[PDB]
């Protein structure tokens, strides 16, 4: 129960690689909703519930369903299996020893250094000690979207009427 | 497509890139090259062939991962500064990450492999809209984060790109192609002094967009798009090929032309830093562009190749539609370089 | 870089074992590079294709590298001149003969001498006067 | 946690459930008895049968709506600031917004089952 | 660099308010009326110090407040007050609502045997003010001198001696 | 940083190079995209909580609905390309060499 | 090097400042160039259009000469204005860096000891 | 911005996001909110060229404030040694620090 952040985050990362290793794109999408729900858990633990249940809804529930809705249509007459390839469980393989590897080096060592400076001291470590009122702070910055963020709002949806009219112009076919 | 919507997509594309270039803030940025990504592809698809699609296809997968990669940029840089205000990058692999984004938003060399074949899959009003107006926001960019960027990494691409532009187009027998090889030694030449004077590469970004937007609609007014194709309309309409034949002199920056003003302006700016060899190698490369280019004005108006039997037919025609502010293109792709001196009004 | 370093630190005209080694290193790495993209852009029919392709660009820039290194030091240290152009100019002219030979072509072999040559001479000669490539902004 | 908990019992029991329904029934299985079902007949597999650009536009809008609808979802805090008009602005601004995909997708034949 | 100074533990000393939430939330309203003093005095000093190690002893009043506070409850209707709080303690979210009963002979005890009236809606939400002592900190941010402005300009504009000077250029 | 952090950019990188080593099919390109953007999303997430950047947390909002907006007209331009070879193979789109 | 010059407002083409130069003279030469560039626009759309490239149109050509020289007057203007500020901040940062700009000491070549190199 | 739009017209079109120390919601504070209320008063207005040095303290607080890379190496010395002295039977967690 200590480490849970961390168990999420090597989990999520394994299934990072075991949908970008590409087998066939049902099990990518597999992987690709098992590492989303281990993120939505991950961003759960940080006090991020409504950002972990828009993950869900719209990411596992939508734009992932719409996904494996799609391949299901536009397939292989027999729709390939993780095991056809050998490059797929390469690829795989190595994420998965390159996880592992750097995980042991980060937990026994705690000065790693692959591109960025790294310190396995712990997760919880970082939290900041206070309270937050009768409120969620995440939820009043969200909130904040009809009253501080009128352009925002306004570019966006401009970009989702566009996306409409757009998908009908592309799909059109002639 | 309808009007209205292909006026509303067109629309859509520029308010992106304005979105690029009036924002203070990275999420509005990455939301402006979304908004441009988004409204561009139709146009791509608008003649829909398999070119066409696979073109947008291509389009497509380059300029999503160069914005994904953007993103991570930004995420990173927030990551050790808690800005989100467009200036200096504060973190280094944050910068690397953000500038291999934009030179492959741009095109440039080790990135422009998509320029090609895209400028060839579409049409040419797409490949007119695909070389001059989507260059703005991703160089608008670069000018604002300039005094961040690593000079070897940006300098590297930009060599390149001269290079591979000059000799990639050597090759080509297709017009948009050329074009498009044309664009990338361009885009190299923009990017070499942006470390130095950002004006100098909004005055290169100025002159070449005149030069492309004359060329290309010479083009379309020629309905050229193979070198044999523009070889027949010396024996249409001779006034067209000699304007191309001066204007491609001005895209191989003949003196005293419109298009020596930016290299020559470059190589000044270049020899103000102690910066000596790269220049020279530049100018010494553009010979390539400017032979291809004389290829083509050989094979456009300097000689007359044979014609066709049913070229008759169209003398007895007039162009349905007259190409917009093309003899002002033509003028200020030629004959601007005595008010080289306003330059300064880009300061 | 430090593989720059390693072979930049060290002066002309000695320890020529480690300047050859050091210059062997950097033709061997530029040949790795160089067949990264050439099996990239333009794939093998095979992965034993690819590997042969990669160990004969790799040999190929490794003994251009070794040979412009011996001949240079050599040179340099025979004559007491470490900061003749010369002696560059004959390594590189060396290297195009080297490449010459793995390309077993006399045509190509000529003129890599002369430009390789040419190349290491002014190469030596920014060395000498501080030359910049990449020089970095100051106005 | 609860309701970690909670997930592990549901799931455990679940699987359980199906170890007990897979495995439990006495077998006796040949090659006709597990052949696919097709009203007495035999199935034909043809060519990747599930096709039409109609069930893709479909899910392509749910989507886009959907994205809006996750825009929507911060409303029940959103009414809660002093700022209320220019929050009631942006509200109905994008409820129109939402309208007018509808309509437009309604009007250039969008929404249809076609021939 | 340089030592985090801190408070002793015995600097940190105090006689603890050991009553519950609800209990607290029973007493709260005659509490903010009664206690006003040490209490807006010592939230005013950590507004203004950004500091817990500057206002121990004005937090040491303010537990001193509390205390008396509720002896004084104790002494005269413990009893009505114990039911009150205990009616307040049964509740999940601790409602004033299913309260008001026991809320009604809570308050008026006090009124007749200590004369303590009940705020009404907005009033211990105001802002008010303090009649401090401490004197007003200088630098609560401890900053660092700023740095010196560059140069204004100053000056008419003239035009460019001899123009752009751009090469051949003569304007 | 902490590890978390360090498993998050991990994933980006590892979601990166799996769209930069394409096999035949674009939709696993497609979803190796969207694992991108879902590496970010968690990573502004987190960087945005810690630091309590209030007005900041709407800022994976507008991340996720626009790679869904992109991601819709990549699956639609999938569709095209599929409708016009009966696969998504990716070598089918090589006719722009010539 | 201007963007961030203090007092720069944005998107103002000139700022009121520059009302302080001589606005450039009406035939000056730079701006008798613009007009010729417009001139020369007008020929080349008659001549693109297929029309007489003299004699067609004078109101047309009439028309890119005097818009020609309408913008031209006023990238005269921002041009010589940027000038002028180029000069302006030269001359207030070498006032306010005497020690980076010292006051050379000047010797004639009558004490100054040149190298002769023969030609022969 | 390129086209300092805002700045002309008087919009606060995204300025309100650009700094953790702008007006927050229910005047929630940032986490580093003086460390960047710092190094902004220090920076204002003298360029970036002159604010990279002659700001370097506040810059630095404030990314020590953001990423306690600093701190997190403290906290993880004091940690490790401690252990280091757990094994041998020479340090004693006191009563407070185990229940
Ligand atoms: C522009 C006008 C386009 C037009 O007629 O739209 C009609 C519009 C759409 O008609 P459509 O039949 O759906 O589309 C026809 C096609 O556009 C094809 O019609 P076409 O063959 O007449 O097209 C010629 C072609 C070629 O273009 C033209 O003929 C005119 C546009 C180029 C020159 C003017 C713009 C640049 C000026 C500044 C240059 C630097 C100084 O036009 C375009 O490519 C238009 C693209 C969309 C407009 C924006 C183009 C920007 C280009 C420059 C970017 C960089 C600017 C500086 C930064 O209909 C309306 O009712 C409006
Ligand atoms: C500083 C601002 C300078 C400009 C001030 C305003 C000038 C007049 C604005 C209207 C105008 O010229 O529209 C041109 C606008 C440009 O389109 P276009 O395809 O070039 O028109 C040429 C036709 O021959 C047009 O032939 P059309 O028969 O259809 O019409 C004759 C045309 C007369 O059209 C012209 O004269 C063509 C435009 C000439 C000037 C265009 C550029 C002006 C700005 C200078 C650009 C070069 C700068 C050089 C220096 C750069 C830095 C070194 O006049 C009008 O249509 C009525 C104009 C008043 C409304 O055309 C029209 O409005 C008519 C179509
Ligand atoms: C309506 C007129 C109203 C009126 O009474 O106006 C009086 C008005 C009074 O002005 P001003 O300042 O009292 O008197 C003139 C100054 O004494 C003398 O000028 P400034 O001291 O005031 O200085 C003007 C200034 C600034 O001037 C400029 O930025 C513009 C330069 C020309 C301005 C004058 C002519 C503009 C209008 C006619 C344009 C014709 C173009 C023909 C193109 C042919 C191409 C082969 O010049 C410079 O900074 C450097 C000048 C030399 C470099 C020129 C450009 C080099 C780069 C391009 C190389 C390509 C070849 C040369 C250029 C193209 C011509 C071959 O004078 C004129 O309008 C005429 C000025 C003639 C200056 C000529 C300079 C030599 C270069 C051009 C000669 C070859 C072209 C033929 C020109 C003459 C026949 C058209
Ligand atoms: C041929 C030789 C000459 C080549 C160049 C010819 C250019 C012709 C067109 C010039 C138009 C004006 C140039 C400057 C401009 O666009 O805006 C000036 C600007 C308008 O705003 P601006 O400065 O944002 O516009 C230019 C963009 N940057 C910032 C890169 C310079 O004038 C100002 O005073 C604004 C300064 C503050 C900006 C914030
Ligand atoms: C793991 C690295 C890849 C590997 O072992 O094999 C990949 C590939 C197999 O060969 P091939 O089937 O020709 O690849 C192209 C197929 N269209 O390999 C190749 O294509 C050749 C790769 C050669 C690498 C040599 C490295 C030294
Ligand atoms: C000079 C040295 C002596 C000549 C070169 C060595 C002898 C030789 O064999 O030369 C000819 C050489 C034969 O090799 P070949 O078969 O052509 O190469 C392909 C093999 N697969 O074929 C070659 O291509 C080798 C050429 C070597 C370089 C020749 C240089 C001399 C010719 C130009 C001299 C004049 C240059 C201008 C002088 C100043 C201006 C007047
Ligand atoms: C191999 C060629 C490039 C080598 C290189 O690193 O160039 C960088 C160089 C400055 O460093 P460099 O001279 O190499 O090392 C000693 C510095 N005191 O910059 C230089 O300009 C020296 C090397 C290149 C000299 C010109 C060579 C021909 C260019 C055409
Ligand atoms: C053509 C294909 C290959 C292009 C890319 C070559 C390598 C580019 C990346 C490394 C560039 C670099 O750092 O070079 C260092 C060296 C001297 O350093 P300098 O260029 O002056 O930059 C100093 C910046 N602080 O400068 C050099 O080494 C000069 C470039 C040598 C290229 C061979
Ligand atoms: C190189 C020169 C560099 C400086 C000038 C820059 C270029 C200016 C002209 C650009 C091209 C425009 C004409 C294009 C062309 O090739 O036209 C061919 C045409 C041949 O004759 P045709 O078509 O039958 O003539 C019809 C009636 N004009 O051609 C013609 O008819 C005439 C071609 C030359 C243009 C006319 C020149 C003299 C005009 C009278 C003097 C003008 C002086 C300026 C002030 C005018 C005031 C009204």
């Amino acid at each position: 129960t200590m480490y849970i952040a961390f168990i999420l985050s090597t989990i999520f990362v394994i299934g990072f690689v075991g949908f970008s290793s590409k087998p066939s794109p049902i099990y990518g999408g597999l992987g690709l909703i098992v590492s989303g729900g281990v993120g939505c858990g991950i961003v759960l633990n940080f006090g991020g519930s409504f950002l972990g249940l828009m993950v869900f809804l719209i990411y596992l529930g939508g734009m992932l369903v719409v996904f494996g809705y799609t391949t299901a249509m536009a397939t292989e007459m027999y729709p390939e299996v993780w095991v056809s390839n050998k490059t797929v469980f390469g690829a795989f393989v190595s994420g998965l020893m390159m996880e592992f590897c750097m995980v042991y080096y980060a937990l026994k060592e705690e000065e790693v250094e692959i591109i960025f400076k790294f310190n396995g001291l712990g997760d919880w470590v970082i939290y900041d000690t206070g309270d937050s009122g009768f409120f969620s702070e995440e939820a009043m910055g969200i909130a904040a979207l009809y009253s501080y963020g009128t352009w925002l709002v306004i570019v966006t949806g401009w970009s989702l009427l566009i996306g409409v009219v757009v998908i009908m112009e592309i799909t059109r076919g002639n | 497509m309808n009007p209205i919507i292909y006026t509303t997509l067109i629309m859509t594309v520029m308010s992106g890139t304005m979105l690029v270039m009036i924002s203070s803030h990275w999420l509005l940025i990455w939301i402006g090259f979304e908004m441009n990504l988004l409204a561009m592809i139709p146009v791509l698809m608008k003649n829909f062939n398999p070119r066409a699609t696979e073109a947008a296809t291509k389009y497509f997968l380059t300029q999503a991962t160069a914005s994904m990669m953007l993103m991570m940029a930004i995420i990173i840089n927030l990551l050790y500064s808690g800005q989100w205000t467009i200036t200096k990058m504060f973190n280094p692999v944050a910068m690397t990450m953000m500038t291999m984004a934009l030179a492959m938003k741009l095109g440039l060399s080790p990135f422009h492999f998509w320029v090609p074949e895209v400028t060839q899959g579409i049409s040419l009003q797409a490949g007119l809209l695909l070389l001059t107006w989507q260059k703005l926001a991703p160089l608008s960019v670069l000018c604002q984060i300039s005094q961040s960027i690593n000079p070897n990494l940006m300098l590297t691409m930009a060599m390149l790109s001269i290079l591979i532009g000059g000799w990639g187009g050597l090759n080509q027998t297709q017009l948009r192609k050329i074009m498009a090889y044309s664009s990338i030694a361009h885009m190299g030449w923009m990017t070499a002094v942006l470390p130095y004077n950002t004006t100098m590469t909004i005055l290169n970004l100025l002159i070449y967009i005149t030069m492309t937007l004359a060329m290309f609609m010479l083009l379309i007014h020629s309905s050229a798009t193979t070198t044999l194709s523009l070889s027949h309309t010396w024996n249409k309409m001779p006034v067209i090929t000699s304007l191309m034949m001066v204007t491609l002199l001005s895209m191989g920056g003949l003196p005293p032309l419109s298009g020596f003003m930016p290299k020559w302006m470059i190589i000044q700016e270049m020899t103000k830093n102690e910066s000596i060899i790269m220049p020279t190698l530049m100018a010494m490369t553009a010979l390539l562009n400017l032979y291809f280019y004389m290829r083509l004005a050989y094979s456009s108006s300097l000689t007359m190749f044979p014609s066709t039997n049913n070229m008759k037919m169209k003398w007895q025609f007039e162009h349905t539609k007259q190409m917009k502010l093309l003899p002002t293109m033509i003028v200020l792709s030629t004959l601007v370089l005595p008010m080289t001196p306003a330059l300064s009004s880009l300061n | 870089k430090t593989l720059l370093h390693k072979y930049s630190d060290i002066p002309e005209g000695t320890e020529c074992h480690r300047k050859a080694y050091a210059s062997t290193s950097i033709g061997g790495a530029t040949g790795l590079i160089v067949s990264a993209y050439s099996i990239a852009l333009k794939p093998p029919a095979s992965f034993l294709e690819g590997v042969a392709r990669t160990g004969r660009y790799t040999f190929t820039s490794a003994a251009i590298g070794a040979i412009f290194g011996l001949t240079s030091c050599i040179s340099a240290q025979v004559r007491e001149k470490p900061d003749d152009p010369l002696n560059y100019f004959i390594g590189g002219c060396a290297g195009g003969l080297t490449l010459g030979a793995r390309t077993r072509s006399y045509g190509i072999g000529a003129a890599a001498c002369a430009y390789m040559g040419l190349t290491a001479a002014l190469v030596k000669m920014g060395q000498l006067e501080g030359w910049q490539v990449f020089a970095e902004p100051k106005v | 946690m609860n309701i970690m908990l909670t997930l592990l019992t549901n799931v455990t029991l679940a699987s359980l459930l199906v170890l007990i329904a897979f495995w439990l029934p006495q077998l006796n299985a040949y090659s006709e008895k597990t052949s696919p079902y097709e009203c007495g007949f035999d199935p034909m597999g043809s060519a990747r049968l599930p096709f039409s650009m109609k069930f893709f536009l479909v899910a392509i809008t749910f989507l886009l709506f959907d994205l809006e609808i996750a825009l929507l979802l911060p409303l029940p805090w959103a009414s809660q600031t002093n700022n209320l008009k220019t929050m009631l602005t942006m509200a109905l601004f994008l409820l129109i917004l939402l309208a007018a995909s509808l309509a437009y997708e309604w009007t250039q034949k969008g929404l249809e089952w076609a021939e | 660099p340089g030592i985090v100074e801190l408070p002793t533990l015995e600097d940190l000393k105090v006689q603890e308010v050991k009553v519950s939430s609800s209990v607290l939330k029973a007493a709260a309203h005659h509490y903010g009326a009664q206690c006003d003093k040490p209490n807006k005095e010592f939230m005013l000093c950590r507004w203004e110090e950004k500091d817990p190690r500057r206002c121990l002893e004005e937090g040491k009043l303010v537990n001193q407040c509390a205390l008396d506070f509720f002896r004084q409850i104790k002494r005269h209707c413990a009893e009505p007050f114990t039911e009150y709080w205990t009616c307040i303690d049964y509740s999940g979210l601790q409602l004033f609502r299913h309260c008001r009963k026991q809320q009604a002979k809570f308050d008026e005890c006090v009124l007749d045997k200590l004369g303590w009236v009940r705020p009404d809606l907005g009033e211990l939400s105001k802002v008010t003010k303090v009649k401090t002592d401490r004197p007003l900190p200088e630098n609560p941010y401890h900053s660092r001198a700023r740095p010196e402005p560059n140069p204004e300009a100053e000056g008419d504009l003239k035009p460019a001696k001899h123009g752009s000077r751009l090469f051949f250029w003569t304007m | 940083m902490p590890l978390v952090y360090m498993n998050i950019i991990m994933a980006f990188a590892i979601a990166l190079a799996g769209l930069l080593m394409y096999r035949s099919h674009l939709m696993s390109s497609l979803l190796c995209l969207e694992g991108m953007m879902l590496s970010l999303f968690i990573m502004s997430t987190l960087i945005i909580l810690n630091t309590h950047f209030t007005l900041a947390n709407m800022m994976p909002i507008i991340l996720l609905v626009f790679a869904a907006c992109e991601a819709a007209l990549g699956l639609s331009l999938l569709v095209m390309v599929s409708n016009t070879y009966g696969t998504d193979y990716v070598q089918n789109l090589n006719l722009l060499q010539c | 090097m201007m963007s961030g010059r203090p007092g720069r407002v944005p998107l103002q083409f000139l700022p009121n400042e520059a009302r302080s130069l001589p606005p450039p003279k009406l035939t000056d030469p730079r701006l008798v160039y613009m007009g010729f560039l417009g001139y020369c626009s007008g020929l080349i759309d008659n001549a693109i259009r297929r029309r007489p490239v003299v004699s067609a149109g004078l109101h047309r050509q009439l028309l890119y000469v005097t818009s020609f020289v309408f913008f031209g007057y006023y990238l005269l203007k921002r041009q010589d204005y940027m000038y002028a500020l180029r000069d302006h901040d030269m001359f207030a940062y070498v006032k306010s860096h005497p020690e980076d700009f010292p006051e050379k000491d000047k010797k004639t070549y009558g004490e100054i000891l040149e190298e002769f190199h023969p030609v022969r | 911005p390129f086209f300092d739009v805002q700045k002309r017209l008087g919009l606060d079109l995204d300025r309100w996001m650009t700094i953790q120390s702008a007006e927050q919601p229910h005047k929630i504070p940032g986490r580093c909110h003086a460390f960047e209320k710092e190094w902004i008063e220090c920076a204002h207005g003298i360029g970036g060229i002159r604010a990279e040095k002659e700001c370097k303290i506040e810059f630095d607080d404030f990314v020590e404030c953001l990423l306690r890379q600093k701190t997190m190496k403290r906290l993880s010395a004091i940690k490790r040694q401690r252990d280091k002295l757990i094994k041998e039977g020479k340090y004693t967690p006191p009563p407070h620090h185990l229940g």
